[PDB]
């Protein structure tokens, strides 16, 4: 019961994958080689939510991984991890995608989706009780964004009744990685509006905020933020693989974040967060966890929290503590400071426990908080594409391929009819 | 796989890829008589063979390569040769004698197009003011555009200087390439000798410089655009992502081409050559490799392509600095102003080289409105020249019409307004 | 009791009947020499089904081999297994066959069949109760196709109530073999129609196919191709020569596999079929091998079988597994796909099971399916066909050997019944 | 066993088929001395003979043939000699000096069917244009049939080139050689030495050749032909079954042969040599061994015969690819256009050649409308000279009657009429 199908699209979708396979991995204590090495029994009991069994005791994620281009998913294959995954479960292209969303929902993308469809349903067939798929892209590009906005379109079609949710790392306010990502981006947001059940947004500059600010690293990775993101999509899906004092699920979590359809943009954070030189100095409680959580320097989000209202927020706590000292802080938290929660919806914060705590730690908490201040977000990509469209820059790349004005209006349309929604809660 | 086809034509042309391919094997640890998939095609006894396109019109620079020392690793039909050069004349290269040449080439790029299985598009090296580069390359291009259509094709492109030269007959010529060369080239990257010259004389403190060194910096600046194709890192870039990211419309197309740090062995050890320095080097006035004050423009669209070390929170530090500075000026319609790229593999040393082995360099390709000055000039010397039909008997001569120069005048002005409104 | 005696003929079906025994000598414990090295009595029970004993416990197949040229069978004799086969049952001519129907049914073929009726009947003599004939050709040349049919023609007359089934090699869309092709096709299937009991439809595209798609295999041999070919062959005799659960026979299968006599033309599949890459990512469960059975992709023959529908099918699982399984598993495909499968008759699949799995598997399955899709392979001929003839060309070959138009004709007309006789049941 | 029978007829035939024999011979590890039943009869003493006709009316070809290298291979007999030639005269070798020595040969041919258990017929070598080769060469075909029948009777015959030639009485006995084996041969193979030397020019990268290296080019074809009598492989074509795949008429049947790839050692390493690019090769209209463009044509049938490491698939996929092309136009009426040959054994290097060591080697016979131009172009060639009367007292003075070649004539125009109709 409970399988998740994981997906992967493009270069940062397939780049942050490989890092949560490998977190799963040795969360699980599976090898690279699918072998299983752990101490407890708690390991095997859920292991099929990720995990499809072979012969001789293997173990195969139920990952499919695309990509437009060979490059990316070749260096994944040469990767540590890289021969755990089902060789039939890489689907790729020849061609690029040019950072052209048109290239990878209507055009090139258009041409490699139903051979991705086909493994889905493949894998879909083998759930006893499939709860729903992940996807992990980015919002600027071509590839995760078309082509994986195009997928989720697909599946939520064929499987309108299963839970559909996306970790899309997007464009940054400071520093732009693409030039046409304000396009992209409101592609992709446009159809991620009607087609997705939650969306967990990440920011790079904030990851990288995180980074230098909190954990005083001097010089971070992609892989060292890729870890981060791999641990908070984890515990997400924790209460699903382990036992607990408050059972978690997806969909509980859906049900208790989203008050209204559209607003399903979450904001998530992972504590603690702590540098090395500086971890005896810290006192390991749950209140100053707490107080990490809703930290706006602990968001991985390009807002600020204290900009806008919390509307809901979730809290998932794993290792042992006490229930009573877990309520007894969201009590203080919302009477303190009841002007960031939005007063029409009392008991704003929803906490789910799991007894079994990541490795080298014995308290880890995620935060997933849907909050009004990430029409800002929105409102700043509404104004970039604007910037652009009304001089038409750009847009013969996307002509080309098909798409009309009309389309980009809409999706303008969208993006405003999303930003005063979150405004009437502000 | 990821492949892309080669194709040089001209002299100068012909250094830049002899140079290039060099660069090529260095990296690739192949020796010269072939001893990947990307640029060398693989035969069955361990021989790594180029997939490129040598091209002249004259039979002496290819007659050096096939005598030189990388003679065993060009294949006997790659290198095509002709009889006698178009002589500074587009007419001879784009109508006359190109007409005889341009099947073969056409039937070896279809070849080499069989041969791969993802053709990623073309590169392509001529020069705007030669009788070959101009002409030839034209109709070459043209063909190209009538049979692929949507594969990528790149040109890499010697731009005449503003107040230095080699040809009085430059500036017909090179209209004439930009008249028809306009509706087929997606990418026109741009580098002009004057600027490496002065590049030269400053940063690596050389001032008794020759076309081979020349040659070594644009084959380095090329190895950069290509080595996200050949290596693993963080943000591989494609030849596709260019047309889509420097192109905001479709004649706007002619972005330079920038390298960091272009520096000697004395002064690597005095400086840090940290990112951000690096960043700020490829953004100063001098050390541009064209003729043009970026001062006097505003920035369309820019591409960074980072070599080597680099910590991406460094790099992203730089660009928000650089968008700090008031500046630096970009255009009201492009916020998002920047692309970004990163590879692990460094630059590699040429043996009797100009520069040192560093930890990390940069290549910047940048689309902006200070090149319409560039333009300007050049169409005010065509109207100085042709105002008195001044070598106009030879063009008409062999082909062409009074009445396509003026034509090509009217493309020009057309371009410049259309630049000129990008600017508001 | 329930001897088969083997007949191959021509070049293809000597090549091809060259590896079926050798997988059949090898399942048998039997070495090149005629010595048993098995370590089961199981091997041994069966074992007259397909081998005469010879003095010393020799053992020599009930095969005869047929060729108007030389070449190919002394290409057999040198080769690995040559040296198992009587000598006595070599019978060729002298002259080819040059690709030509009439030179292999009614001169050349016709001066060398009395003999090898002789030896047929030798054979038949031999056996305590003659199950039937096994012939091996292709149906597109001169040798296989003439002097085959020929052959069949015959020992029906003298045996028309024994079991006359064909592995015939036939033409493939795309990449024809030979020009006469059609002519020869077309003639041989005309005599087929009406004097075969069953016929296995192979296409080398779709071995093709199988090698490149599903094996992963870069460079697929004629011998790799032959392989495939002999293991489904061995699937569907099985049952005479192992214990089972479900003790399958070739005319249990006739009953249940040909609803109307003149509809005997099957697609053969065989399951598992992997690469040599991604074996421990499958998980070799029932399901999955029902899955590979009824994948198109899986199939030997120039069909898609979503073009049509299923008359019968008929599965033949090979090793240890549960009925209880395989009937839910055969209910599912029924219940959910009841489109693909002809109404008019309830259970259109019958299972078979033998508890003796192939060499190096635990389990295999061989898939039989009487599809009316077949018939696009009829009419594809037939068009060519006429192509051909309503110009007359190459036919003087035909008519210089006492061949008739009204032969052609009446052939074209077989077909063209057969064609709308599928259709019916479309 | 499989077994045929050579007939060398003429000097062009006698020298081509010294090629041929030292080919085998270099094939089967045959010494000079004799010291595989398919072609050598082999006797009591460990020694290999021959099983070929070897006629000439001049006696000059054969005593060099006597006195060289190979003069203990032969036997002396199967070199037969004359006293004077044709001299470019068809009615002095089919009605006067042919019936001189014809019944020789007879004999001899006999004696050879003899000591075959299993004659798959003839191969015969002689040239359209030569006083011998057509006149001669057309009785004993003639004979041949009213004798045997149904035994294969091929022919490899030398086509006179359009725009080159090497005697001025060769239209008519061409068009009479024609007119009198059209009842008799059942395939005649064709090649064209214009054609060989502009492959030569081209591909092989040599501009020196002689006739020599046109025999052996033509000896290498010869033996792919036969290479699936003498070696394993999938797909074992037999001579029998080229007629009844290449000749959908009884009077239409003259195929182009052409051979893949013909190339020099300098761009054997340059190239991949796959079997795709080979089948493409074939397709070629310049690579084509005869003066015709296959575009100005439709294909009948087609014959390709793979030779050496071949996956049948990739050939599978490139006959796919062929049919593909636009585009390379095929008859309404033949959709399954194609037959395929495969061997093991891979092709055999010459001592002192043109042609290095490959991998696979591919020959192709087809059989097209596009012979029908050259067909045309011969017929007006004779026209021109028959209307004077030109050059027909020697043949009038030696048997002919005025008559025949307007007879002949008709039957060219009935010829061509049937190609124009297949054509439709
Ligand atoms: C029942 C008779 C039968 C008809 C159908 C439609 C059957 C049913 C199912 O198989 C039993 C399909 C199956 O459940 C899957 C979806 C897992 C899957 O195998 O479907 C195919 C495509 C499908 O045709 C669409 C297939 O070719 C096929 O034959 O499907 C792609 C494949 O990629 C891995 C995978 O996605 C014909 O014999
Ligand atoms: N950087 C560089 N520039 C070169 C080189 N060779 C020539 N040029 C420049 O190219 C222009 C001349 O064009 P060429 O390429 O020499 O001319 P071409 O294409 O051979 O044409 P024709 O000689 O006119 O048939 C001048 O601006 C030269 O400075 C070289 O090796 N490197
Ligand atoms: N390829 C090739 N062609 C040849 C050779 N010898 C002659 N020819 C061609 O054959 C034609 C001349 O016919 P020959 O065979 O020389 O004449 P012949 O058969 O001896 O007849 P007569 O000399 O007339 O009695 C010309 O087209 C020659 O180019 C040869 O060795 N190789
Ligand atoms: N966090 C993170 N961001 C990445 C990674 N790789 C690329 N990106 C970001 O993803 C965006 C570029 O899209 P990318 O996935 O590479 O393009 P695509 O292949 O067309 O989907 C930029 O915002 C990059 O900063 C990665 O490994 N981790
Ligand atoms: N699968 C397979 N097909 C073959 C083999 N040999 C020949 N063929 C095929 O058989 C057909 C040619 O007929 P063939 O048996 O060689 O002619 P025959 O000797 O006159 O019967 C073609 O479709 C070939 O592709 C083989 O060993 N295996
Ligand atoms: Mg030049
Ligand atoms: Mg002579």
């Amino acid at each position: 019961m409970r399988e998740i199908v994981h997906i992967q699209a493009g270069q940062c979708g397939n780049q942050i994958g490989a890092k949560f396979w490998e977190v799963i991995s040795d969360e699980h204590g599976i090898d690279p080689t699918g072998s299983y090495h752990g101490d407890s029994d708690l390991q095997l009991e859920r292991i099929n939510v990720y995990y499809n069994e072979a012969a001789g005791n293997k173990y195969v994620p139920r990952a499919i991984l695309v990509d437009l281009e060979p490059g990316t998913m070749d260096s994944v294959r040469s990767g540590p991890f890289g021969q755990i995954f089902r060789p039939d479960n890489f689907v790729f292209g020849q061609s690029g995608a040019g950072n052209n969303w048109a290239k990878g929902h209507y055009t090139e993308g258009a041409e490699l989706v139903d051979s991705v469809l086909d493994v889905v349903r493949k894998e879909s067939e083998s759930c006893d009780c499939l709860q729903g798929f992940q996807l992990t892209h980015s919002l600027g590009g071509g590839t995760g964004s078309g082509m994986g906005t195009l997928l989720i379109s697909k599946i939520r079609e064929e499987y309108p009744d299963r839970i559909m949710n996306t970790f899309s790392v997007v464009p940054s306010p400071k520093v732009s990685d693409t030039v046409v990502e304000p396009y992209n981006a409101t592609l992709s947001v446009h159809q991620l509006v009607e087609n997705t059940d939650e969306t967990y947004c990440i920011d790079n500059e904030a990851l990288y905020d995180i980074c230098f600010r909190t954990l005083k690293l001097t010089t971070p990775t992609y892989g060292d933020l890729n870890h981060l993101v791999s641990a908070t999509m984890s515990g997400v899906t924790t209460c699903l693989r382990f036992p607990g004092q408050l059972n978690a699920d997806l969909r509980k979590l859906a049900v208790n974040m989203v008050p209204f359809p559209r607003l399903h943009f979450f904001m998530p954070g992972f504590a603690p967060l702590t540098s090395r030189g500086s971890q005896q100095y810290r006192a390991l409680t749950v209140p100053e966890l707490t107080q990490q959580m809703f930290d706006a320097k602990n968001m991985m989000a390009a807002c600020d929290p204290r900009h806008g209202r919390y509307l809901t927020v979730a809290a998932v706590f794993r290792g042992r503590m006490s229930m009573k000292e877990v309520d007894e802080q969201m009590l203080n938290v919302q009477n303190k400071n009841s002007s960031y929660f939005v007063e029409w919806i009392p008991n704003n914060v929803k906490t789910a426990v799991c007894d079994i705590p990541p490795r080298g730690l014995k308290m880890s908490a995620t935060f997933i908080g849907n909050s009004t201040a990430i029409q800002e977000l929105f409102k700043r990509i509404s104004e970039q594409f604007t910037a652009m469209f009304r001089r038409k820059a750009f847009l013969h790349w996307y002509t080309g391929e098909g798409m009309d004005e009309m389309e980009f209006t809409e999706a303008e349309s969208n993006m405003n009819d999303l930003v005063s929604e979150y405004q009437q809660y502000q | 796989m990821r492949e892309c086809i080669s194709i040089h034509v001209g002299q100068a042309g012909v250094q830049i890829g002899n140079a290039c391919w060099e660069l090529y094997c260095l990296e690739h640890g192949i020796q010269p008589d072939g001893q990947f998939n990307t640029f060398f095609s693989e035969t069955g006894a361990g021989k790594h063979v180029p997939r490129a396109v040598f091209v002249d019109l004259e039979p002496t620079v290819i007659d050096e390569v096939r005598t030189g020392t990388y003679r065993q690793l060009f294949h006997p039909e790659q290198l095509i040769t002709g009889k006698e050069d178009a002589a500074n004349n587009y007419a001879r290269g784009h109508y006359t004698i190109g007409k005889e040449i341009i099947d073969l080439v056409l039937d070896r790029i279809r070849k080499l197009a069989d041969q791969c299985t993802g053709l990623q598009g073309f590169l392509v090296f001529h020069s705007f003011g030669g009788g070959t580069g101009s002409g030839f390359t034209s109709l070459l291009m043209e063909r190209l555009s009538v049979d692929y259509g949507k594969k990528s094709k790149l040109e890499f492109s010697i731009y005449p200087a503003p107040q230095v030269s080699t040809a009085v007959v430059e500036p017909y010529n090179s209209i004439l390439t930009t008249h028809t060369t306009l509706e087929h080239s997606d990418c026109a990257f741009m580098v002009d000798n004057e600027a490496i010259y002065d590049i030269c004389r400053r940063n690596l403190d050389i001032e008794r410089p020759t076309y081979t060194n020349l040659n070594r910096l644009i084959s380095q600046i090329v190895s950069s655009i290509t080595a996200s194709l050949r290596f693993d890192g963080a943000l591989n870039v494609d030849l596709t992502e260019f047309q889509t990211n420097l192109v905001p419309y479709p004649r706007i197309h002619f972005p330079l081409a920038t390298y960091a740090p272009v520096i000697s062995a004395e002064k690597a050890y005095h400086e840090q050559l940290s990112v951000a320095e690096i960043t700020n080097a490829c953004f100063e006035p001098a050390n541009q490799m064209v003729k043009c004050d970026p001062r006097h423009g505003k920035y369309m669209a820019c591409c960074l392509l980072y070599r080597g070390d680099v910590v991406p929170k460094d790099v992203n530090a730089a660009i928000a600095t650089i968008k700090t500075k008031r500046t630096i000026q970009f255009v009201d319609w492009c916020p998002t102003g920047f692309k970004v790229g990163i590879n692990y593999q460094p630059p590699t040393v040429v043996p009797g080289g100009d520069l040192a082995k560093v930890q990390r360099a940069v290549c910047m390709l940048s689309n902006t409105t200070a090149i319409a000055e560039a333009w300007a000039r050049l169409d005010h010397k065509f109207d100085l020249m042709y105002a008195k039909r001044a070598f106009v008997h030879w063009y008409v001569g062999e082909g062409m019409e009074e009445g396509e120069f003026s034509e090509a005048r009217e493309d020009m002005a057309a371009l410049e307004k259309d630049y000129e409104e990008v600017g508001v």
